[PDB]
């Protein structure tokens, strides 16, 4: 029924602006305030402000006055937050949310929009297969891997056999070094199934329009 | 401008035990709401108006509180409860607590170590990363030591831990040692050693480049 659908990941340079959208469906758009919330990796959740579609009333957290500007388009049931004069402090995941009447609880949340503020340039990943050391493998299981190196900005997606292989997988959060990210993933399967059956890691980096498949081959 | 403080920042809970997460306010609060945020997901309403259970939320969650002090109780902790939890109130405007991470205290578990030499693809590009996966261990702290021909190497290492697993309550971590192709060809034996609470003995995997 009720859904809040946000726009996609952004990368913008310091000093510029970003406009994030929040498309509301399943209810009367003008009846409720659209809330906006900021989340940086380790500063919990912060309330930015809210807008009431239709009348267009706005309320801002003092801390975000002059940083955030809300608008709303009732003809498309879309609310917008513009963040201007961007700095690295503005790098965060931003949520829209919605509750009921007056001071309220946030019953509905958008999926979040990642904003990276950086002067670094967008770079496509290199994807490397990680096959086990030569010779045999411990026991009746084998662990394979995929190394994703040299990309910017987040995110990348990584799956195995186009999602068919989901058990025994660990995908490790990306780490930034010198303006490039590295990510990796391991998958463990029975020796009876590899290399007799193919295992391929599938990596996407939307920011660079990258879609790469690397089949893990035995050494 | 009512500040919400959640302490401890990380709360350990054994499976099947009752645990109470708390939220203290700098002045009196009318009602507190609570959200759960599992790894990689949006916050999800658990409790609203101090004690009302949000739709679909298991009855093992409950809320209570009054004045400056509020509580979220889980009656019998389960592995899927590994998450961050936030309190939330309104007085003039909304504030949130800094969050508490519920850490599931499962049985201690040793890591399973796997090592991977550079791919031919990377070597062609003049780079050489060696990767070590330390999988399914508990608790989270773990030490990884890289040795090249028997000597510790510290520079060029990138480590990444997963968040606690929602099913088995373990952690995993990946360590990548990145060398130039020339530096990699300069030596032969590549070893990753994992030292974890579970033993004073390091858990090791090794290979030789020339093999």
């Amino acid at each position: 029924q009720v859904q809040l659908q946000q726009s996609g990941t952004e990368l913008m340079k310091p000093g510029s602006s970003v406009k994030i959208s929040c498309k509301a469906t399943g209810y009367r758009f003008s009846s409720y305030w659209v809330e906006w919330v900021k989340q940086r990796p380790g500063h919990g959740l912060e309330w930015i402000g809210k807008i009431l579609p239709g009348i267009g009333s706005t309320s801002y957290n003092e801390k975000f006055k002059g940083k955030a500007t809300f608008t709303a388009d009732t003809s498309s049931n879309t609310a917008y937050m513009q963040l201007s004069s961007l700095t690295s402090e503005d790098s965060a995941v931003y949520y829209c949310a919605r509750g009921y009447y007056g001071p309220t609880w946030f019953a509905y949340w958008g999926q979040g929009t990642l904003v990276t503020v950086s002067s670094a340039k967008t770079t496509a990943p290199s994807v490397y297969p990680l096959a086990p050391v030569c010779g045999d493998t411990t026991g009746s299981s084998v662990t394979l891997g995929c190394l994703v190196k040299g990309y910017f900005p987040e995110p990348v997606t990584l799956t195995w056999n186009s999602g068919s292989l989901s058990s025994g997988v660990h995908t490790f959060p990306a780490v930034l070094q010198s303006d490039l990210y590295t990510l990796s993933s391991s998958v463990t399967v029975t020796s009876s199934t590899w290399p007799s059956q193919s295992i391929t890691c599938n990596v996407a980096h939307p920011a660079s329009s990258t879609k790469v498949d690397k089949k893990i081959e035995p050494r | 401008q009512i500040v919400l403080t959640q302490s401890p920042v990380i709360m350990s809970a054994s499976l099947g035990e009752e645990i109470t997460l708390t939220c203290s306010a700098s002045s009196s609060v009318s009602y507190m709401h609570w959200y759960q945020q599992k790894s990689g997901t949006s916050p999800k309403l658990l409790i609203y108006s101090t004690s009302n259970l949000a739709s679909g939320v298991p009855s093992r969650f409950s809320g209570s509180g009054s004045g400056t002090f509020y509580s979220l109780t889980i009656s019998s902790v389960e592995a899927e409860d590994a998450a961050d939890y936030y309190c939330h109130q309104w007085s003039g405007f909304y504030t949130f607590g800094g969050g508490t991470k519920l850490e599931i205290q499962r049985a201690d578990a040793a890591p399973t170590v796997s090592i991977f030499p550079p791919s031919s693809e990377q070597l062609t590009s003049g780079g050489a990363s060696v990767v070590c996966f330390l999988n399914n261990f508990y608790p989270k702290d773990i030490n990884v030591k890289w040795k090249i021909d028997g000597s510790e190497r510290q520079n060029g290492v990138l480590n990444s831990w997963t968040d606690q697993d929602s099913k088995d309550s373990t952690y995993s971590m990946s360590s990548t040692l990145t060398l130039t192709k020339d530096e990699y060809e300069r030596h032969n034996s590549y070893t990753c050693e994992a030292t974890h609470k579970t033993s004073t003995s390091p858990i090791v995997k090794s290979f030789n480049r020339n093999e």
